[PDB]
């Protein structure tokens, strides 16, 4: 009986950890593109004002 | 008999200004435009050569024709200094913006002046009670120090600072200065009402407040200036008058901003995230003078705007070393209503040191950081997979962390609107004992809401046992 | 041929004009192409003046005259503009003939310095459930709405334009409140569509349109909130109180930074110039509440921020944050649940509304505020235990929630929101099914119409509440409850 | 005769483009007709590129520039010591003139690959972790990097201040003279610092160079490079001198501001082309020079500051790259009680246990390599796992040797004090002691072995090594307390 009541709280542990663990994969993809666009735009400026002179 | 030029160039801000012959206005001199309103001040950056200076503009430069006259005053920005600006509000440029008349002052000194030197120096470390329990415990401010708020967009600078007006400036005996720097012209007016409701600042009776102010609507020109404009008034009553003076800035971030609009127009190579090349040199020539000397003191107070909720923004970046103590609010604290919103683990000051503070202070203040940081060392862990998954050590770690955040919060007087509760100021013992006892796990066996938004100790067993029924 | 009234342009590309003379000319001064195309002086030289266009680079050639005008940018304002739709030179679109004006304020103007303010103390009610109740706004102010797209930004605008139909139809001027909607970018179609429903709820009569649709020339999508500021200055300079909604700031930002790139201004963070802040806050800054001695007029922002993916921390949404008194935050999660509006509490503030809120919603509302942001929270904890004390109040929390629920274009009076209130916070929902909260409303309203209509009049003109009428309304609303 | 001087053309932002100078050597000290000087760095063919060391207020176009006919120098000697000067060595401290013993140039080449000799001689900090961890050599490079309020300068400074036990003796070799250079320091901090260190007897033996955030940027730039000259007088002469570059961070800044208002095309984040350059000629001065040469050493400690634990940054980078080892300090560590906020892990000293002492050497035997055991080890103890008599036991010794190692500030420790609390930690003797309790039992067990074995000290304050019957005698000492 200890053994069905655990796998059954294991199943639905892992049921949360994953559904919070793939919430945070939402808001760290977001974050991620913010500095992926970041990136090009800062390599662009020094390049940018590189041939500036 | 004076010296004349015509106007040559206008872009935005930037008015460059040709002078027919021998002598050319010395750089920093103010110069002035007739308009048929009254006076255009331009102030002179640099030196062009074939007899033309470059100019930042002090107001809207709309209007202005090529060939225009201008006239050089032979000096730089001049403002009122001394006992005859308290209760009155100030331009960038040292005019009246009160409609009480004129400021008839005694003297009037150039707003640039040279940084005191080093042997002018004066080093300290007493303890300024604030009566706000993070600062007091975790990151106290010092008197005749530089002190920084840190913070993104609406997460409570203002309200900070205002607090501290409130707790501070009210009984302190010497004078203040409030310079308003690209902040809310709104924000100004609702300071002013402020100061005459709690007599700070008597209309028909003695003052203790200057005012300054070159909020977000002027020109940048008025803007990086502003608060060289209240510094010089403060910087009077510290050198002459001796005085302990309270320097209240907000924002200074505005200076820097300011400053990177006219840089491309006065013809620099961009820097780093397109800021000015000069950024530092800039600040260190305000900051710098912003001191405690040998004549007299200066305790203030800065606020920090942090763009893009970005601390490691050059702007920002570069204040933190010009600072004694730096509180950092943090958005991630302020969506949790934990207010006021500080960063207890990225809020700094020098004299948490245990000689000036004493052992036990220290000894708690080093415990609760501690506790803090095994939580936050925990987040990720506690938010992907809970609380169940701890070690009962960390369990009681994190349990305990969570309730001392809390105890953290205080409802501000000013704040009072958004609490509906009553302010609290504690007292630094008071916030010293109380905190001991909570690591000493002696409350535990308490619900974490009773920790939230109180004063010290006694108000925690009361919220405690008010909640049971 | 005169080089002081007059110039020849020299170069014309990336939206600029070059041209030679014009010696008398004035910065910021308007000007007018051979071509019939205006455009602005932005810097003089020796030598020459450069002039953004505000047209097509396509009118203007190599070789053409250029006229001055003698006038710093500045539009057609006054009470002639009412009803009227004008782009942001103030040219009359809406196909209804020559604007009746007058007068002609600047583009740029100066915003009111400390003295002439007072503190907001008198309400713009939208009608909107969890706006007035949560987030109220004071005539004076400005509020932000911002959020993700296709969130209900515009609806918030719009249905407070819409709910001014019950004050602008009376002789009473102080509560008149004219309405200024200045579309920035938007699509032509949207637009012409909009305004549409602001006829279909005669609405129309009272507002004045300003729009620099998505194809127009940069410069005029940078100058419309400025020129639709001064229209709206009008009424503030005069006595009267005018809204203005600025539909948006962000694509407003966007237009902007076009030109200082094309005019080779140092890019900073996100390629934005470096004041793309101040752009902004000279104009926000001209939304200010009047002291007694200016004719206590007030001009109220509402300025619309879109973020990109729900991020708040962007350069721009930050800026806006930072300038204006509060925001109204639009979540994109419960907008697609279908909890419109879809105001995130916890995110949203206004910062000086409550000492202008209706005395009447502010009793009723009794810390609603602090607790919407807080059965938020606990409710995410709950998805460990069952428990007793929690549970009630999650029912309370639902049933909050579902009465904030509110339809597009049905804006509530004062009046019908308080006892709407009143049933939720005292827990005179919670013996009811969660997917009958939407008749309860009505049918609570057909009641209180058609019986309890003494008690609505009461609301109506004092704007309080009264210990006796108090529990006048305890009664009328136990009663229904079992019916 | 354009030849000696010459005529502002244009002045701006601290840069004056000059006319004439024809003769003008490159990097040459220039006078203004107005008094402030100045640094011409652009010999261009129309016109001459300088930059200021003052202010610009008093510059005019038309105004006179006057040769020198010096490349950049400064005073030099014994005379500094216990003095501040600012970067020409102007004296700031307002006590009077500077007593120079010769002048160096501001540049100088560095010792080549001849007229050097390998590290071997400990600078003891007096730091339990970095002596015995990352140990520091006379004539090595040490770098100090972390994020703001780490313990940068407190660990430069402890190591400063624990000079004292040789600095008050007559042996010369032994001495560490020490130049501590302000870099955009605000100036009350520059002065609470020489407070401190006038407040430690410790003045005396320093030489503070301070160009600070007020001043003009090529005064910052040029700052390191002077005191450099001034620390290469007592290596030059068979001394040796330590120097502290408090922060090349802010250095690099300054540098930048030159290049940018002087229109030098910039490189990698704006920074000059060779931003790289202006450290690595700087810390390549820092030697222990051979026997032909007087066998004296300068030693440098550059601070670094990074943003948000970003170590991979760009001027980070460049200097990681230039010096002979690192020590990390780090925010998590310095709120988990970890001070010095030492990250062992990330922490090396290249020059290794050639320049630690003999006695520390042999009680630190695997200790770093221990430490890195017990954080992969304490690293699958948060998988909730109960361990074996393998993996407890190396937990527990490992979770009090960091204890050990943490230590207050201000309050470096002798050698013959470190090494028996490390052979303590090592050798098993703290294992079964509460670890709360680890504190009380330094300043407990050293002030049992100065009463009772004080011959066990002065043995290896003298010997410098442990002979089999020291660790014999040291063995049963430690025991013999155990038990109070
Ligand atoms: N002590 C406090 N207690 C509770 N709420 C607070 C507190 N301080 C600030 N707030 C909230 O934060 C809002 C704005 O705070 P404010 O002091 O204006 O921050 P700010 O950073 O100066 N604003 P901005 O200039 O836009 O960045 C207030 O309207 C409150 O809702
Ligand atoms: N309370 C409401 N209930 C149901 N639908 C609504 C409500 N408010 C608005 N909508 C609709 O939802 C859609 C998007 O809302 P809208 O008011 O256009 O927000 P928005 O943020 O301006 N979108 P966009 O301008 O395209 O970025 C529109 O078709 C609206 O008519
Ligand atoms: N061993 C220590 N134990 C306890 N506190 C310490 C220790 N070392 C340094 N501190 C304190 O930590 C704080 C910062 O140390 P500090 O030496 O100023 O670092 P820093 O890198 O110079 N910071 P900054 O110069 O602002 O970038 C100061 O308050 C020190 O007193
Ligand atoms: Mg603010
Ligand atoms: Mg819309
Ligand atoms: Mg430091």
């Amino acid at each position: 009986q200890g053994y069905a009541a655990e796998i059954s709280a294991r199943r639905n542990a892992m049921d949360n950890a994953s559904k919070n663990a793939g919430d945070m994969i939402n808001r760290y993809s977001i974050l991620y593109n913010r500095t992926r666009q970041a990136v090009i735009t800062n390599e662009l400026v020094d390049t940018i004002t590189g041939a500036s002179s | 008999t004076p010296i004349t030029g015509k106007v040559t160039a206008v872009i935005g801000a930037i008015v460059d200004v040709h002078f027919e012959q021998s002598e050319l206005p010395a750089i920093l001199n103010a110069l002035e435009i007739k308009t048929p309103q009254g006076k255009l001040v331009l102030e002179v950056a640099q030196h062009l050569g074939e007899n033309t200076v470059r100019t930042i503009a002090m107001d809207g430069t709309e209007g202005l024709v090529r060939g225009e006259k201008v006239l050089d005053t032979g000096g730089p920005i001049s403002v009122p200094v001394g006992r005859e600006t308290l209760g009155r509000i100030i331009n960038v440029i040292g005019e009246p913006i009160d409609e009480r008349g004129p400021i008839k002052s005694k003297l009037r000194k150039p707003i640039h002046a040279d940084p005191p030197s080093f042997a002018e120096q004066s080093t300290s470390a007493e303890i300024l009670e604030t009566g706000i329990k993070v600062v007091d415990l975790l990151a106290p401010y010092a008197r005749g120090g530089k002190i920084g708020l840190f913070g993104g967009a609406g997460v409570g600078k203002t309200v900070f600072i205002q607090e501290l007006i409130n707790n501070i400036a009210k009984a302190h005996g010497g004078f203040s200065v409030f310079t308003g720097v690209g902040e809310r012209t709104r924000e100004g007016n609702d300071l002013y009402r402020e100061m005459k409701e709690t007599g700070v600042i008597n209309l028909e009776g003695e003052s203790k407040v200057a005012l300054v102010f070159g909020q977000m609507n002027e020109p940048p020109g008025a803007r990086a200036r502003v608060a060289l404009t209240g510094l010089t008034i403060a910087e009077y009553f510290r050198d002459e008058e001796g005085q302990d003076v309270l320097l209240f800035i907000d924002n200074i971030f505005r200076f820097t901003q300011a400053g990177s609009e006219v840089s491309a127009l006065l013809g620099r190579i961009p820097s780093a995230v397109g800021y000015q090349p000069t950024l530092a040199t800039d600040m260190g020539l305000l900051q710098e003078r912003i001191t405690t000397t040998k004549k007299g003191s200066v305790t203030s107070v800065q606020a920090v705007y942090v763009p893009a909720d970005d601390l490691t923004d050059p702007a920002p970046a570069t204040t933190f070393a010009h600072l004694d103590a730096t509180t950092v609010l943090s958005r991630g604290i302020s969506e949790l209503g934990i207010y006021p919103a500080v960063d207890p683990l990225d809020s700094k000051s020098r004299l948490l040191d245990a000689a000036v503070v004493g052992q036990e202070h220290y000894d708690v203040a080093s415990k609760v950081q501690e506790t803090l940081q095994t939580y936050k060392s925990l987040q990720d862990i506690i938010a992907i997979l809970g609380m169940d998954e701890l070690s009962e050590q960390d369990k009681l770690t994190v349990e305990r962390a969570r309730k001392i955040q809390r105890f953290l919060s205080q409802p501000f007087a000013v704040a009072e609107v958004f609490t509906g509760i009553p302010g609290k100021l504690v007292r630094l013992k008071d916030t010293v004992a109380s905190f001991k006892a909570v690591l000493e796990g002696k409350y535990d066996n308490i619900p974490e809401h009773a920790f939230y938004m109180v004063g010290g100790i006694e108000d925690v067993v009361a919220k405690a046992e008010k909640l049971a029924a | 041929a005169n080089l002081n009234e007059t110039g020849r342009v020299l170069a014309v590309g990336d939206g600029i004009a070059r041209v030679f003379g014009l010696n008398n000319i004035q910065a910021e001064e308007l000007v007018e192409f051979s071509s019939g195309v205006k455009g602005m002086a932005l810097n003089l030289e020796p030598g020459q003046v450069g002039i953004v266009l505000f047209g097509s680079d396509r009118l203007v050639k190599e070789g053409e005259l250029v006229k001055r005008t003698g006038n710093i940018v500045d539009v057609p304002v006054g009470p002639g503009l009412l009803g009227r739709v004008v782009d942001a030179l103030g040219n009359p679109i809406d196909g209804k003939g020559p604007i009746d004006a007058a007068g002609r304020s600047r583009a740029q103007v100066k915003a009111p310095g400390i003295l002439p303010r007072r503190s907001v103390h008198e309400p713009v009610q939208t009608g909107l459930k969890a706006v007035d109740a949560l987030v109220p706004i004071g005539r004076g102010q400005r509020e932000l709405i911002i959020g993700d797209r296709q969130t209900g930004k515009t609806a918030v605008a719009l249905d407070t334009i819409l709910n001014q139909k019950r004050w602008n139809n009376g002789s009473d001027e102080s509560k008149k409140l004219y309405c200024v909607y200045v579309a920035v970018g938007q699509k032509r179609s949207t637009v012409a569509q909009l305004v549409q429903t602001l006829e279909q709820h005669d609405a129309m009569k009272y507002s004045i349109i300003v729009a620099a649709t998505a194809s127009e020339a940069a410069p005029l999508q940078y100058l419309a909130p400025f020129t639709a500021a001064s229209i709206g200055e009008w009424f503030r300079d005069n006595g009267k109180h005018a809204l203005i909604v600025y539909d948006d700031l962000s694509k407003q930002a966007v237009a902007y930074r076009q030109l200082s790139l094309l005019l080779r201004r140092p890019p900073g963070r996100e390629a934005y110039p470096g004041d793309v802040f101040y752009l902004h806050s000279r104009l926000l800054e001209r939304a200010a509440k009047l002291s007694e001695k200016e004719g206590s007029g007030s001009l109220t922002a509402l300025p619309v921020i879109e973020t990109q993916g729900g991020d708040v921390s962007a350069y721009i949404p930050t800026n806006v944050i930072s300038i204006t008194d509060g925001q109204i935050f639009l979540e994109a999660e419960l907008f697609y649940k279908g909890i419109r509006p879809a105001i995130n509490v916890g995110l949203s503030v206004s910062r000086v509304g409550s000492a202008a809120q209706v005395k009447a919603l502010k009793q009723v509302a009794g810390s609603l505020k602090l607790f919407l942001a807080q059965y938020r929270e606990v409710a995410a904890f709950a998805q460990s235990d069952l428990d007793a004390s929690t549970k009630q109040t999650l029912v309370r929390g639902e049933r909050l929630t579902q009465l904030l629920k509110q339809n597009q274009y049905s804006p509530l009076a004062t009046e019908e929101q308080v006892p709407l209130i009143y049933a939720g916070v005292n827990g005179h929902l919670d013996g009811i099914e969660l997917s009958r909260i939407g008749e309860f409303e009505s049918s609570f309203l057909s009641y209180l119409k058609s019986n309890h209509n003494e008690l609505l009049t009461e609301i109506r003109e004092k704007g309080e509440l009264s210990k006796e009428l108090l529990a006048s309304l305890k009664s009328a609303t136990e009663s229904f409850v079992a019916t």
